[PDB]
């Protein structure tokens, strides 16, 4: 559970995880789901110490999933982001931090934006126009920062990640098995089953 | 220890070794891998001993409480999930475990992968131990969804083998269970022993070792 | 440090150096040892400046609630005062105490609280760093019921050696003179007690 | 740095018959290479038809035994004087030992009985309570010494019928009370002579239908 | 200083005679007689004690000597360096045997040892 | 280990048990701990079994070739300063505990070595793990002016307090007794409180009990003539 | 990490009526990994036996060290080496490295040819030597074989039955090792004699 | 956790056919510093138990206070606190033992070695040792600290096991035990000469004996002894 | 420089190595040759720390030029493998031990054998049918222990050997690059160039 | 250990007590600390017994080998060949001695050698673990030019204390007097000096 990339392109929010799980010397899975639906148009992906991750992911679920049949209202992207990255602030000063970075794609339909925001697990936060977590940008954002534009077609962002995602299969140390793929948009998240 | 588990046309497979060492001196030739929850589910053990007994033990409490409770079987789902949750409680205080809990529900036969960290994953196939590595490449060669019943309980008898004899903290015996939705049948206990030259003789395998 | 106290036929007299060091530098040459936690029960402090001046305060607000409620406290009473606070916050402290006092009933008394927070009635007591140098001198040269000018001899001569060769020992000697006539202070100074 | 845990050496043996169980240790108690005593009793009759030993930790030994007779008190206060039964014993002595999981009692505990068919039982205990029914248990000090021994000699381990050269086992026949007090005896005399916190005394309960018997053996003292 | 001898000082004569090897065994000629005989349960050997002066105690000069509690030797020749010879076929019977096998040399090994260094001393510098 | 020596009216005796242990494991229990020096030259080892042996039989070697070289019995002395010096020089290293023990013709003479190279003289020592049980014994019985029996007794004695209450010693006594003007005398075993009671069975097995796959005949001979 | 416990293996020798047996298991590994069930531990020059336990390149290093020596020996003595002879050179040779020594358990077992006495004699890494007269253990399984022969020996066997008694002894011993087992062979040594069988036994 | 500062050596006793003896030095040292010499190890506790303490001299005097107070409360609405509901060895030696395991499962230990010595209302013996941390034991002899190593081999020698018991008067018991007493003076460089000694016996009761001294020793052989090896001056 | 395994089949030896070199975080080549030929009829593949590898590999190699030249004669791959053990035993007890760990395959011709030695850094040799160094044998030998035979084919030995990196790819959590395949037989030593 | 070297009138008298410990056990309790190295030159040893005795043997050596050319040497060379061993091994030593010696030209002299390998030459000299406790007693009581008899009473009651208070000290009080008369040995066992 350790890369997790996300491009914001013209009208959503694409994200890209991998499949990995690893206990010692033996990969357990190959088809691992490191993402929590947050609300119909967020999406939250993870990446840490194994445990906390889905942990906090799903404890953080629960609280937007409450707020959303409290006042029968979505809350925006960046107002879920806000309340990840405190919890996330409160954490680390905790006795036992949750050791969890995160990437949060959200589409906002109040003013019709893709949004997609990086918080480490200190609950350090920035929105960004792309963005990924461990070593996975050394490897990625010089391709990044030279193709991207931010009127990007959903296809073409998605050929973007295919070269990322080649580069990263090429010249890094661990195999990862591939990434799960998912766009987040006014019609909501869904998942493209062929990557 | 060689611990596993796996999916199939008519329900999931357990089986494990029965080693328990102190060093290189072997405590135990026989000890119980696997703990019978109840009638429906089943529970792996490697790791701490005493951690994967306390904690799967109490789970059974919590699935007999739910059962009354609710008037209905606990999915696998919902009791995996309570024993992720138990050792969230005492994460980063030195809990071990690495357990496999198996059953069949509503959605049909069931397997997740739980362990001290509160880790929980689903999956159609799982091992653990210091043999698991030997145990996989058996299981991944062979593994069909097609199996019968009678080739699936030697397909995990088989792969425990495979571990017993390459791995110097496995063997003793082999313990084998089948899951159904009427609930787990015991399939015996089987001296690695006796197993090994039978297996060597019948199917020509272990060539590289004299009998 | 090198303090002491000793018991006499009048009552007990308390003496102790004036030197304080932050490793080899003297922070405080002139410092005052001798602590009066009752009018006369005094006590010599040695171990770290903190702790002993935190336990004699308290000392000080015990003996006075005491003083209020069942009247003057005896040097015993003190003593066990003493040994609480050493014995129960043992971990974390670093203090050895001698307690000396004067009675009309039980006359001159000394108690010793080395740092286990342990206590121990003794005819005279010494303690600090310097207090190892005059181990031989002050059993050779110590006898009871001693007059009220050879005390004063015993202690002089006893906390110059100490001072002598211990060089966390220095300054001034003082004194502290416990009797039925009242409470005398006394100083010693280097010219005197250098030549002895 | 206080070290709040010690070795007190000592040997445990619990053998479960067909309608029979002993339990047997070594009197021998001892601290680095001193002897504290040379009868210093370690398994105890606990009530019930029930005996048990918490080899290891002398201290923390004592007060497993101790709060598990205590247990068996309470259990016939609370449930009308019934009769503890030896797996009903073996799971409470499990709570007792997980209870202090993350500060262990530092002892390897056998109990033995009989259970509810009247057939033999063995109950062996890890320091955090892990257990399991076992025919044939040693513990302590010389259970590497012992239970290779046993293996051999109680349930025909690599012992095969002669003129079959390996084809035949040799058959699995019960063994008499006699019969394994005698196994018993050699098991500690031969641990005796190897093994140097071993020794002084044999002490051996045996237990059947009609309660808890004593016997008693010297062992060499050096 | 240094010892600048690194040559060897026996060296063959156009006839094929190593001269010094033979002029040692013309000092051995001029020497007192000694002799050896096996029987079938024991060896002897014996010499005669030339006294150099009456006045001389020919007991504190010892021509036959103790190598290993079974092996004894005598000479014919110079007394100084069967005195050494002695003394380096003793050490070597330790060095090169007794600290390695726990037990004292076959008599023809120290025999072979005690050849060893006295073949070196003819091509040695 | 439990070694002791013990002065006499003429003459000098040392005395060991005979228990090597690895661990908490009895390894040997019948060990040889008296070594022999000098036919009148004994020592006694604890510590490290090996370098107590390899220390003496070094020594002892030398010892021989300086006898042989001098034309003089060896002295104890001599064995006592040629250990010391080898012991201080590898600084603790060699870990050998030794107490020597012989006479010669300048008497007779006890002596004790540390492994860093300290010696010491008395007329009674002790020495490894049983040394403070076997000194309780020689500081309660000994006396001056004993003789040849009342030492061999009371060395014994303090062996056997090593023996029963020290769980690094065991079995049996071995005892060596120089007196001057004689040979030494080496008892093996001279005490044997330690035998092992009859077993209540037998363990020999049927034979064919064990199962085997091949047998085949091992050529220790030399390549063969014709 | 401890060098003596890598590899993993057995040793045990005893002494019977006019004959000597020595054995061992067939295991090699590296730590929990079996990488090989034909590592005979036992070697033999001329007529005397030696077994070696412990770090495995060490065990071949002094097979070849020893053979290098008795073939020498051999050359100058015009005889072969015999036990008592060899079970000094052993100990010289492990105590000569004392300070970076051999990570060894050996045994050495035969009879000498010209008294005809069996003899056995096991070492620690540096080289002290045990001669016992009945029977001595080395390996990773020490404990186990040691509890094994205490019991299970008693003195003159006669060849046959010593095969059973020393046989018995390894496997169950091996059985309750996880580093030992994967085989085992037994030497039956007589003075003009010497039978070698290969047990059968569990491959766990 | 702590570490001692002011200590006390070894504590020596042993069973004998009508009692059981104890002895202890009156020594209180301050590392290798001999600093207290008027420090009594042995407190009884009525007329029927002497408690013998080592190590730690500031955790002695709390049990010291803890044993006092326990008198106090014993006589409490208690009628016959002179007689049959008497404070008993075994009920003061247990009181210690919970005490003493108590303080080591809080990490906080009472840093001492203690021996509980008496005679029980039935005249049985009682003798049994506690330590910090909780462990316990009982023996014909028991010793502590250096005792244990010096001691024991000594007094084990006149009762070996527990049929010599019978066989042990009150004058070869104390006999050992003021031997014992010598050969640890000789030897433990923390001991002093001076020591006490308390017989409990089922007959006589308690005698406490205060200032006893280590004499009859051996020395005039070191006069003979010179240099470590090669000096004859 | 990881993973080196090697199968004796009837008539050849078969050596597949990885490709893979790791500096740091990143993968420098996916085309590396862990192998040397020490002689026509003898290749040793192998595995361990950085430089000491290849070093300890040519200076073995000119050695066995070095006498292939001098005697002009081939020496057999048992003479090779035992000088290459008793090089391996010099150096565990050096100043600083060359950490490598080999395999040799090699035919011989006089035999008319071929020969598998699996010899570690402590110079612990094996001839084996069958063997590899550090981990690879905790995935590989499962499926050799059922699968081998001594009466294979060179192909049925390839097809074994691609069984066993399939399960490699599989559950090793490093991404090796593949591997580079070689067979030695009577007729020397060639390289696989598909597989 | 507790050892000291006193010059007086006639020459200079060394002394020492007699106990050796490992920890708190006491290896050898009639230890003889006081060493010659040559006729009327000696020395007390203090620190590790391997080291002392290791240079006291190689100090006897080397003044031996001078006294076969130069004649007699000096026990200012003595306290030199000591200097040398103990500076240049610094590292590797762990000795504190006192030499002490007669000459007819320069009477009796001590010097001592702590720690560092450094050289003081004094009227008297105190060292060992048992000196720290006698430094007091010892500066108070000493006077140059004692009798004989005085000097013998001044070393006892110095080392009885020393033995008193200093655990690792111990046994019996020996003593060697050097003066142009020889060399004598004395002995004080513990029924004499505990009473003083
Ligand atoms: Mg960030
Ligand atoms: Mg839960
Ligand atoms: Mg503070
Ligand atoms: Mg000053
Ligand atoms: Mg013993
Ligand atoms: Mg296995």
């Amino acid at each position: 559970m350790d890369i997790i990339l996300g491009i914001r392109v013209q009208d959503s929010v694409i994200l890209a995880s991998s499949k990995a799980v690893t206990r010692g010397i033996s990969v357990l899975k190959d088809s691992d789901d490191k993402t929590r639906q947050l609300s119909p148009h967020t999406l939250m992906s993870f990446a840490g110490e194994a445990g906390d991750t889905v942990q906090f992911a799903e404890y953080i679920q629960a609280n937007i999933q409450l707020y959303s049949i409290r006042e029968d209202y979505e809350l925006s992207p960046q107002a879920v982001s806000s309340f990840v990255r405190q919890e996330l602030a409160k954490s680390i000063r905790s006795r036992r931090p949750y050791q969890v970075n995160v990437l949060i794609g959200g589409y906002d339909k109040k003013k019709n934006k893709p949004e997609l925001y990086q918080i480490d697990y200190l609950g350090t936060k920035v929105e960004l126009p792309y963005g990924a977590h461990g070593y996975s940008g050394f490897y990625t954002f010089s391709l990044l920062d030279h193709h991207y534009r931010p009127d990007m077609t959903t296809e073409e962002g998605l050929d973007l990640l295919k070269l990322c995602v080649q580069e990263l299969e090429k010249r890094m140390p661990m195999d990862f098995k591939g990434v799960i793929v998912k766009i987040v948009d006014k019609d909501g998240i869904r998942q493209v089953d062929d990557f | 220890t060689t611990t596993l588990a796996f999916k199939f046309q008519h329900g999931v497979i357990a089986a494990v070794d029965s080693r328990a060492s102190a060093g290189s001196y072997i405590s135990a030739l026989r000890v119980n891998k696997v703990i019978e929850i109840n009638p429906y589910l089943l529970g792996t053990m490697s790791g701490c001993a005493a951690d994967c007994q306390y904690w799967e033990t109490l789970l059974a409490k919590e699935c007999r409480l739910y059962y009354l409770r609710n008037g209905e079987r606990i999915s696998v789902s919902a009791a995996s999930k309570l024993l992720s949750n138990m050792m969230c409680q005492y994460r980063g205080m030195g809990l071990s475990m690495g357990s496999m809990i198996c059953g069949w529900d509503k959605k049909g036969p069931g397997l997740y992968y739980v362990d001290e960290h509160g880790t929980r994953l689903s999956g159609n196939m799982f091992s653990t131990g210091s043999g698991n590595t030997y145990a996989y490449g058996v299981l991944d060669s062979n593994y069909k969804w097609d199996l019968s019943v009678e080739d699936a309980l030697y397909l995990g008898k088989r792969s425990i083998l495979a571990a017993a004899h390459r791995d110097a903290y496995s063997g003793g015996s082999v313990n084998l269970y089948h899951v159904t939705e009427d609930g787990w049948i015991y399939h015996g206990n089987h001296d690695v022993g006796e197993l090994f030259w039978k297996v060597k003789e019948e199917e020509g395998s272990f060539n590289n070792v004299i009998g | 440090t090198s303090i002491m106290a000793v018991t006499f036929k009048d009552g007990v007299i308390l003496g102790a150096d004036s030197r304080t060091t932050t490793g080899a530098y003297i922070a405080n040459r002139v410092t005052d040892k001798l602590t009066r936690v009752h009018d006369k029960i005094w006590c010599c402090r040695s171990g770290s400046a903190a702790d002993t001046q935190a336990i004699a305060d308290i000392v000080q607000y015990h003996l006075e609630l005491y003083t209020s409620q069942y009247g003057t406290p005896s040097t015993e009473t003190a003593a066990s005062v003493f040994k609480e606070l050493c014995y129960e916050n043992k971990d974390n402290l670093t203090a050895g105490i001698i307690v000396a006092g004067y009675d009309d009933k039980n006359k001159g008394e000394v108690y010793t609280i080395p740092l286990g927070g342990s206590v121990h009635k003794l005819p005279y007591a010494i303690a600090g760093s310097g207090s190892t140098f005059i181990y031989g001198y002050c059993d050779k040269n110590f006898r009871e019921n001693m007059s009220k000018e050879e005390t004063v001899d015993f202690i002089k001569h006893s906390l110059s050696q100490a001072i002598k060769w211990d060089g966390s020992s220095g300054g001034v000697i003082r004194m502290v003179v416990l009797t039925a006539a009242g409470v005398e202070r006394l100083i010693f100074y280097p010219d005197e007690y250098e030549q002895l | 740095q206080f070290n709040p845990y010690g070795d007190n050496g000592g040997t445990i043996l619990g053998i479960a018959g067909e309608d029979f169980a002993v339990l047997a240790g070594d009197t021998r108690n001892i601290t680095d290479y001193s002897i504290n005593s040379r009868y210093e009793p370690k398994v105890f009759d606990c009530g019930d038809n029930i005996v048990m030993s918490a080899n290891g930790f002398a201290a923390d030994g004592d007060a497993l035994v101790k709060r598990f007779k205590n247990s068996v008190k309470w259990y016939h206060f609370d449930h009308n004087d019934k009769k503890l039964s030896i797996n009903s014993a073996a799971r409470n002595i499990q709570h007792l030992l997980y209870g202090k999981r993350f500060f262990p009692y530092y002892v390897h505990t056998i109990i033995a009985g009989l259970d509810e068919d009247g057939k033999g039982a063995v109950y062996s205990f890890d320091p955090v309570g892990s257990y399991e029914r076992e025919q044939c248990r040693a513990g302590g000090a010389a259970a590497s010494l012992i239970m290779p021994f046993l293996d051999n000699q109680v349930n025909f381990k690599n012992q095969y019928e002669p003129g079959t050269n390996g084809k035949v086992k040799k058959p699995l026949k019960y063994l008499s009370v006699e019969e394994v007090i005698k196994l018993v005896r050699d098991s500690f005399t031969s641990a005796t002579e190897r093994h140097i916190q071993v020794g002084d005394g044999l002490e051996i309960l045996i237990v059947t239908k009609d309660g808890v018997r004593k016997e008693f053996y010297e062992l060499k003292r050096d | 200083m240094t010892d600048r001898y690194s040559f060897s000082l026996t060296t063959f004569s156009p006839s094929g005679k190593l001269g010094q090897i033979d002029y040692a065994l013309t000092a051995v000629k001029q020497g007192v007689t000694s002799l050896g005989i096996k029987a079938t349960n024991g060896v002897v050997i014996a010499t005669e004690k030339k006294s150099s002066s009456p006045l001389a105690m020919s007991e504190t000069l010892s021509k036959v000597s103790l190598l290993t509690p079974d092996i004894g030797a005598v000479y014919s020749g110079m007394g100084p360096d069967y005195r050494v010879l002695v003394d380096k076929s003793r050490k070597v019977a330790h060095t090169s045997y007794k600290r390695i096998y726990g037990e004292y040399p076959p008599t023809k090994l120290l025999v072979s040892e005690v050849a060893k260094i006295m073949q070196e001393a003819t091509q040695s510098g | 280990t439990t070694i002791v020596g013990v002065k006499f009216n003429n003459g000098v005796v040392i005395a060991a048990d005979t228990r090597s242990t690895q661990g908490p494991i009895v390894a040997d229990k019948n060990c040889a701990k008296l070594h022999r020096i000098s036919p009148k030259i004994w020592c006694a080892g604890a510590g490290t079994a090996a370098d107590t042996e390899a220390v003496t039989q070094l020594i002892g070697s030398n010892i021989e070739l300086h006898s042989l070289y001098t034309s003089r019995e060896p002295r104890v002395v001599s064995a006592l300063q040629m250990l010391k010096q080898h012991l201080f020089k590898y600084q603790g290293h060699i870990g050998a505990y030794l107490i020597v023990a012989g006479v010669d013709p300048t008497g007779s003479h006890l002596f004790s070595i540390h492994a860093h190279g300290s010696t010491d003289v008395g007329y009674y020592l002790s020495l490894g793990s049983g040394s403070l049980a076997a000194m309780a014994v020689l500081e309660s019985h000994w006396k001056q002016d004993l003789t040849k029996e009342e030492a061999i007794k009371l060395a014994s004695d303090a062996i056997q307090a090593g023996i029963w209450n020290d769980l690094g010693s065991g079995s049996n006594v071995d005892v060596c007794v120089m007196e001057i003007g004689k040979d030494a005398e080496y008892l093996r075993n001279y005490l044997t409180p330690n035998v092992r009671e009859e077993k209540q069975k037998s363990y020999k097995f049927p034979r064919g009990t064990t199962a085997v796959l091949k047998e085949s005949i091992v050529n220790i001979c030399d390549i063969q003539e014709e | 990490s401890d060098p003596s416990s890598i590899n993993g293996g057995i040793v045990v020798a005893m002494t019977g009526k006019d004959c000597v047996a020595i054995a061992c298991d067939l295991r090699l590994g590296s730590q929990s990994l079996g990488v090989s069930n034909k590592f005979e531990k036992i070697f033999h020059y001329g007529h005397v036996f030696l077994g070696i336990t412990g770090l495995a390149t060490d065990v071949t290093t002094l097979n070849e060290m020893f053979r290098y020596k008795t073939n020498l020996y051999k050359l100058k003595e015009e005889r072969a080496i015999e036990p008592e002879t060899f079970t000094q050179l052993v100990s010289s040779s492990l105590y000569e490295r004392r300070f970076g020594p051999y990570f060894v358990g050996p045994v050495v077992a035969g009879i000498n040819s010209k008294s005809g006495k069996p003899f056995i004699a096991g070492f620690d890494l540096i080289g002290c030597i045990d001669e016992a007269k009945d029977f001595i253990v080395s390996g990773t399984a020490s404990d186990q074989l040691f509890g094994m022969c205490e019991s299970l020996y008693e003195p003159n066997l006669e060849p046959e039955d010593l095969f059973e008694t020393i046989s018995q002894a390894l496997l169950n011993a091996a059985d309750r090792d996880a580093l030992s087992g994967w085989g085992a062979v037994v030497y039956i040594i007589k003075k003009d004699e010497v039978v070698k069988r290969y047990l059968k036994m569990r491959q766990d | 956790t702590q570490q001692p500062i002011v200590t006390g050596t070894s504590v020596i006793s042993m069973k004998y056919d009508n009692g059981v003896i104890i002895a202890a030095d009156n020594l209180g040292s301050y590392g290798s510093l001999l600093r207290f010499n008027g420090v009594e190890r042995l407190i009884p506790v009525g007329d029927n138990t002497v408690v013998g303490i080592s190590g730690d001299i500031s955790d002695m005097q709390h049990i010291e206070r803890l044993l006092k107070d326990l008198v106090t409360e014993n006589a409490y609405d208690n009628p016959l606190a002179d007689a049959e509901e008497a404070l008993e060895p075994s009920y003061i030696f247990e009181y210690l033992a919970t005490v003493m395991y108590q303080r080591r499962s809080k990490m906080n230990p009472l840093w001492n070695a203690i021996i509980v010595a008496g005679v029980q209302s039935n005249g049985d013996q009682f003798l049994r040792y506690v330590n910090l941390l909780g462990v316990t034991y009982s023996s014909p002899t028991l010793a502590t600290g250096f005792g244990a190593h010096m001691a024991n081999p000594l007094l084990r020698k006149v009762v070996d096991r527990e049929s010599d018991i019978p066989k042990t008067t009150v004058q070869v018991a104390e006999e050992a035990i003021v031997n014992a007493m010598r050969v640890l003076y000789y030897r433990d460089a923390r001991s002093s000469r001076n020591f006490s000694l308390a017989i409990i016996d089922k007959n006589t009761g308690l005698t406490f004996k205060k200032n006893l001294q280590v004499e009859n020793m051996k020395w005039d052989f070191a006069k003979d002894i010179k240099g470590y090896g090669t000096q004859k001056i």
